[PDB]
């Protein structure tokens, strides 16, 4: 359903359960929410999400991503 | 010479846009703009290479872009006009404000002689461009500076 | 002779870092002319003083 | 005992009389230095300074976006459908977040974007540098078109010899362009 | 709301009101100034090889009036020759309060004023030393050419002379203490002074050596 | 030790200060916003930022005393300041030495 | 305040650190003269550069590499052009391969006289810091004329070659360099091996066996400084090294003054890989290149796939193939290798820097056990560290 | 198999050592898939037949919620080679649990290599002297050079503005 090239969100319920936990911080920031990440190349399950702050891109599940219409 | 009074003053509310020839090495201009701002004169000094259109920037507002850096959209921020701003800010109490430009010489001579006809048609405004060098700091209006 | 916005041009003094360098000018003021030199890699655009430059059909 | 100290401070005594005069001998050299704003050092023929700009040239494909290690340049442009041709209305390269690799000056198919010269670009404020297209297409600051700046050359564009730029009365670069067209 | 991030209203006349004499001995106290600042021999990154070429003879370090000191406390301007990361974030603000106030930090190198290549996506770089300290005069360049430098400190010593004498009581730190009470667990330090004498460096320990 | 969290408009140590003397704490976190006068404050922005600063420091009062919970807190706290200057609340000092606009620029709102 | 008690005191050699091999702390603890541990800290100039080559390009990332070992610069970009070039089987044609050659052997010259001047004012004498960096400053003006840049952000190793060929007045300008810094190679030997006071401070301190360097992991001369004689131009055949005739400098003591004379002898070799590559150039010099290029421009000998700086200029949109990769390039330092393995889209998937320091840094704790607190900057300054490198 | 050995995959299967031998590189080295319980019986018989060298000891990702791989780049270094042997051992470990058995005993060059591996990614290496963060802030919290890093919206890691 996620193209690959609009506006996403990430939902925080699905996140802090599974794998995409590990890596990052628990107290999330606040621009995954925010809905503006373009995501880019979609690798099967999962997706890199260019956010707009000037950090390294993440790849989350595409079932820990809700699109921001 | 050495011992200088507040001529350069009186020079800028005559002229109204001077044009300083100052040592290349630095730090004789800026007693100047001393003497300037003892006597209620403001001193804005920008950058006269970083200015794009000057009725663009100083009088009109313009849409600066910035660095993007490939995670942001094409965000144009609208600054206000600079010295109608920086004018408006400044209370009415105190003389007026002066555009203290340096590098100069790497400006155009349209652009010379845009900053020295905007100087009476805007009150309480002056600019001093710094253009050029000289073994010894003096300083000439913009209107026959131009005319060299 | 004249210089347009465009033609090739190439230096002639030889006080000069660029002796003979040959590229298309740009950008002509009032006393000044930019020749874009086409050097290479990384084109370079120098300026001159409207003089000393002879073109080549 | 007595008869040591006389012969065990001879050994480095004069090895410091002869360092003493190869120090002395260090000042009878000329001072090989560049005294920066009365000589500035002539750049060389591939220097990126920083970049120009030619506003009737940008036909608006962001080559240079695509190929810069930060993406920098901001390349505003509108699709323009009644010409159906894509005219930019804003260029801006942030100096300051410019490193000066010049990618953007190498993959240009129309030859807008070129290095200049001037690297004395230096500002009190962080945004006098983001630079506009009017701002970014004035004409550079030579060198030798200054009369406070005796201009003095580089190496590698001194002739085969010398290794200094000071007591150069005339010359050239250490080779010829063209010297072989009616030769061979 | 206007006008967004406003410039605030100078309210104060700033009634700077000085005659011949004081003006003369203003100038000297500027003059003496600009003239032979001392820089701290500071460097991180790829911009004090850039910062140490103008130390040598080709071009003169010590002919503004410049000489490199090894100390914060005797060194008022300090060139800010290199990208700083997450760490050393807080060691040049640490460097930075240790020197008397007449300090005017340059930011040297792009990596300095916007992080410049590291601005991008890079997960522990901050993106400019004005997150951390006041810069009077930025240097462009990656790295900035050793005429270059000299530019940047012709342009700061243009900035001392406009220093006023009158105006020196803006240069010390304001303090609007405040105070909260907090319930974080404290944690001994992670890095102790030991790292040969360290008890796992002598021996592999039991349940994997017998594998081995 | 004195972890502390010192950016440029926001200085958290860890410890309580005696006339200029930090002394390291391990109950108090001490913190005076703009060390250098680049914001021009008020009375009421003043009281807004101990409605952010004693709000992170009870929510953040579950984690860990370190460094990097420091600059957890400090770096929220230099994100309230940036919103209170884009709502026009606090404005840039003009006395001040350096006019680098570390907080964005002066910009008029919708052109 | 401060007491004075009997337990080893403890000591931070900080990461304000005014030295020119970048921002190291070492958390130093002394038993009166002797040390007796050391951790360093590093990490204080890591910019997460293996984060950031799997968002760029190669050609976005070739500006990105001449900042780890930034006292070097092109090495960087060796290590960097040659991961996707030996594995897509892109061919380098001869000439580039020779300009390469040419590059790096003057910038391992330049990465030895970095070292060279803060080592001699860490070990003594202060007066030729000044005078070493004024032959850096040749070498500068040699890469400030072929690239755009004096020491790094040289953008001049490409994936199908070179970025472009030389100026007119460049191959006569190292005849004028090479044949005058050549003299003086020797003169910075005669400074520790005669005075014999330096040699009292680098004889047996900070000695490492063979068998605890290649356990250790060592490369450059500080592994062929205890006696290994494994030089990575020499064993891989590596880029038309194996066309000259050179001899690896090894010596067999393991101390500082090993490592002195070792680097010292690779100036001296280094400007011998030089002049046997100026004048095996297959085209020469590139104004007599040219000029075979209007006599004969139809067909000729001339106008290859080789005598030219670049077999195919490839597009920014060059994708990586797939596949694991380690390239290694003998530096000035020692191996500087990169993991590359990439997807088939224009991003590598992962970009490991393997440096040179960053395993040359491990050991200085253990080198660290015995030696004085005098004697600390004078095995730091020996390593040839550049932080940048070791933090990335 | 589908996979035939090699030159170091034969000698493990001399020594009743089972492993999952890849192919060739894209340089023409020897890739080994080794578990992680029997990694430290590998590599001890590879260091007494002579590869005394370990270089590029690089953690490495799969894929966002694959396992991630601990490679092992060892040669065997000589006074004088010609390109000497060499293989590549990896070691793949899950997400959840990254644990891989520590060879500083057996090549010293796995003290910093594998902290960076630790620093960077999230595998533990059991056995290992002084396991701490070198490149990082010890005091840090998150694994970065994963593919999940999201890194914490802090004021200095922002735009200039
Ligand atoms: S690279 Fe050249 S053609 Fe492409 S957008 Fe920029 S100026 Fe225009
Ligand atoms: S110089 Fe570098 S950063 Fe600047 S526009 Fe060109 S490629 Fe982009
Ligand atoms: S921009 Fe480049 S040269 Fe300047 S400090 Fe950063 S890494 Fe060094």
């Amino acid at each position: 359903a996620i193209k690959k090239g609009d506006l996403v969100k990430v939902v925080a319920e699905k996140l802090a359960n599974s794998l995409e936990a590990l890596a990052s911080d628990h107290r999330y920031p606040p621009y995954l929410f925010e809905g503006r990440g373009e995501v880019v190349d979609i690798r099967g399950d999962y997706a890199q999400i260019k956010f707009p702050v000037p950090t390294p891109t993440v790849w989350l599940r595409l079932d820990q991503l809700e699109v921001a219409q | 010479g050495l011992l200088a009074g507040y001529q350069f003053v009186k020079d800028l509310e005559s002229a109204g846009a001077l044009a300083l020839f100052v040592p290349p090495e630095g730090g004789f201009e800026g007693r100047y703009q001393r003497r300037l701002r003892s006597k209620g004169y403001t001193t804005l000094p920008m950058s006269a290479p970083g200015l794009g259109d000057l009725a663009a920037y100083l009088t009109q507002e313009h849409g600066i872009r910035p660095a993007h850096t490939g995670k942001e959209d094409i965000r144009v921020y609208f600054q206000p006009p600079l010295v109608t701003y920086h004018l408006e800010n400044l209370p009415p109490n105190a003389k007026g404000l002066v555009l203290w430009l340096i590098d100069g010489k790497r400006l155009s001579k349209q652009e010379f002689a845009y900053l020295a006809q905007l100087t009476q048609t805007l009150p309480k405004f002056k600019v001093v461009v710094e253009v050029g060098g000289d073994r010894v700091v003096r300083w000439e209006p913009l209107a026959d500076w131009v005319a060299a | 002779m004249t210089i347009l916005p465009g033609m090739t041009v190439k230096v002639t003094n030889p006080n000069d870092t660029y002796y003979q360098f040959q590229g298309i000018v740009q950008r002509i003021t009032d006393g000044k002319v930019a020749v874009l030199f086409e050097g290479g890699n990384w084109d370079k655009l120098v300026t001159f003083q409207a003089s000393e430059l002879e073109p080549v059909v | 005992q007595i008869t040591n100290y006389a012969k065990e401070a001879v050994q480095s005594a004069k090895y410091i009389g002869q360092g003493l005069s190869v120090t002395f001998d260090h000042m009878r050299r000329r001072p090989i230095t560049v005294q920066y704003p009365y000589e500035k050092l002539i750049p060389s023929e591939r220097f990126r300074g920083r970049i120009h700009f030619e506003f009737d040239k940008c036909i608006a494909c962001e080559v240079c976006v695509r190929v810069c290690p930060i993406n920098l340049p901001v390349v505003d442009w509108v699709f323009n459908k009644e010409l159906k041709k894509k005219e930019l209305k804003h260029y801006s390269i942030d100096f300051g977040v410019c490193i000066f690799c010049a990618n953007c000056v190498e993959y240009c198919p129309t030859n807008c974007l070129s290095v200049t010269e001037e690297y004395e670009l230096a500002t009190y404020d962080r945004h006098e540098l983001n630079y506009d297209s009017v701002a970014m297409g004035r004409i550079p600051y030579k060198v030798t078109q200054d009369p406070m700046v005796t201009p003095i050359r580089e190496f590698a564009y001194l002739p085969a010899g010398v290794m200094s730029g000071h007591d150069l009365p005339a010359g050239a670069q250490r080779a010829g362009e063209r010297p072989e067209a009616i030769a061979n | 709301p206007a006008i967004l991030n406003p410039i605030a209203r100078p309210e104060v006349p700033q009634e700077l009101a000085e005659n011949i004499i004081l003006t003369s001995l203003n100038d000297v106290y500027d003059w003496a100034r600009l003239s032979s600042l001392w820089p701290l021999m500071y460097g991180t990154a790829c911009c004090f090889i850039e910062f140490a070429a103008m130390i040598g003879s080709r071009f003169d370090f010590d002919r503004f009036g410049l000489v490199p000191r090894n100390s914060p406390r005797q060194a008022d301007l300090i060139i800010t020759s290199g990208t700083i990361t997450m760490k050393m974030a807080p060691a040049l603000v640490r460097l930075y309060e240790q020197m008397p106030s007449p300090k005017y930090v340059i930011a040297m190198g792009a990596c300095t004023i916007t992080g410049g290549m590291f601005s991008s996506d890079s997960y522990s770089a901050v993106r400019g030393v004005d997150k951390l300290i006041p810069v009077d005069v930025y240097l462009p360049g990656c790295p900035p050419r050793p005429e270059a430098i000299m530019d940047a400190i012709v342009k700061l010593r243009k900035k001392i002379a406009n220093e006023h004498i009158n105006e020196r009581g803006n240069l010390a730190q304001t303090h609007r203490l405040f105070t909260a009470k907090h319930k974080m667990k404290p944690v001994p330090p992670i890095l102790t002074g030991q790292y040969l004498n360290a008890p796992s460096r002598q021996a592999p320990p039991p349940a994997l050596a017998a594998a081995m | 030790m004195l972890l502390k969290s010192t950016t440029r408009h926001v200085h958290i140590y860890a410890g309580h200060v005696v006339d200029g003397e930090v002394h390291p704490d391990t109950e108090t976190l001490t913190l005076n916003v703009d060390p250098d006068n680049e914001l021009e404050w008020n009375e009421a922005a003043l009281a807004k930022v101990e409605a952010k600063f004693r709000e992170l420091v009870a929510n953040a009062a579950g984690e860990d005393l370190t460094e990097y919970n420091l600059r957890r807190i400090g770096s929220d706290l230099e994100h309230f300041i940036r919103s209170l200057l884009m709502q026009g609340e606090i404005g840039y000092n003009l006395n001040s030495r350096v006019r680098n606009y570390s907080l964005g620029i002066p910009r008029v709102n919708h052109s | 305040k401060i007491e004075t008690r009997t337990e080893p005191m403890v000591i931070n050699m900080g990461p304000h650190h005014p030295s020119m091999h970048g921002v190291l702390r070492l958390m130093v603890t002394l038993d009166g003269e002797d040390v007796i541990d050391c951790e360093p800290v590093i990490g204080y100039l890591h910019r997460g550069m293996e984060k950031i080559a799997e968002n760029r390009t190669n050609i976005m990332f070739i500006p990105y590499v001449s900042r780890w070992d930034y006292a070097a610069g092109m090495f960087n970009e060796a290590v960097t052009v040659n991961a996707p070039e030996k594995l897509a089987g892109i061919p380098v044609p001869k000439r580039a391969s020779y300009i390469r050659v040419i590059m790096l052997e003057l910038n391992r010259i330049a990465n030895h006289l970095l070292w060279l001047g803060p080592f001699l004012a860490d070990v003594g004498a202060q007066t030729p810091f000044f005078y070493i960096f004024r032959e850096r400053e040749y070498i500068y003006d040699l890469f400030e004329a072929a690239t755009g840049m004096r020491f790094i952000n040289n953008n001049y190793f490409r994936i199908g070659g070179v970025a472009a060929d030389l100026t007119y007045g460049w191959v006569t300008k190292c005849r004028d360099f090479c044949d005058y810094f050549l003299p003086k190679v020797d003169e910075y030997e005669r400074l520790i091996t005669n005075n014999p006071i330096f040699v009292r401070r680098l004889q047996g301190v900070g000695k490492i066996s063979r068998e605890e360097a290649i356990n250790w992991g060592l490369s450059g001369p500080m592994l062929r400084a205890s006696g290994v004689k494994w030089d990575l131009r020499k064993v891989d055949h590596y880029e038309c090294y194996d066309d000259f005739d050179w001899d690896v400098p090894v010596a067999t003591e393991g101390d500082c003054l090993a490592r002195y004379i070792v680097r010292i002898q690779e100036m001296r070799e280094s400007v011998k890989i030089i002049r046997q590559a100026l004048d095996g150039l297959p085209g020469g010099p590139y104004e007599n290149l040219e000029a075979k290029r209007m006599l004969e421009g139809a067909k000729s000998e001339w106008n290859g796939f080789d005598y030219q700086y670049i077999g195919k200029k490839l597009s920014p949109t060059f994708k990586i193939p797939k596949g694991e990769h380690y390239v290694r390039v003998e530096s000035g330092k020692g191996e500087l290798g990169i993991y590359l393995i990439g997807d088939d889209n224009v991003f590598p998937w992962r970009w490991k820097i393997r440096p040179p320091d960053f395993n040359n840094l491990q050991v200085l704790p253990q080198l660290l056990k015995g030696m004085k607190v005098a004697d600390i900057v004078a095995i730091l300054g020996s390593i040839d560290v550049i932080m940048g490198s070791v933090d990335r | 198999p589908i996979v035939e050995a090699g030159p170091v995959g034969r000698l493990l299967q001399s020594q009743n050592l089972s492993v999952e031998s890849l192919g060739r590189d894209a340089s023409g080295v020897e890739m080994i898939k080794v578990d992680r319980d029997r990694l430290l019986a590998v590599c001890q018989t590879l260091y007494a037949d002579g590869f005394n060298y370990l270089r590029c000891q690089a953690a490495y990702d799969s894929g966002p919620g694959q396992d991630l791989v601990s490679t092992y780049h060892l040669i065997k270094l000589s006074d004088n080679a010609d390109r000497p042997p060499e293989v590549r051992i990896k070691v793949f470990v899950p997400r959840d649990d990254p644990r891989v058995p520590s060879v500083y005993w057996i090549w010293k060059t796995a003290d910093w290599q594998e902290r960076e591996s630790y620093d960077m990614f999230g595998i533990v290496y059991e056995g290992h002297p002084n396991l701490k963060r070198i490149l990082m802030p010890e005091d840090w919290v998150g694994w970065p050079l994963r593919k999940d890093y999201i890194t914490p919206d802090f004021y200095e890691l922002q735009e200039a503005y």
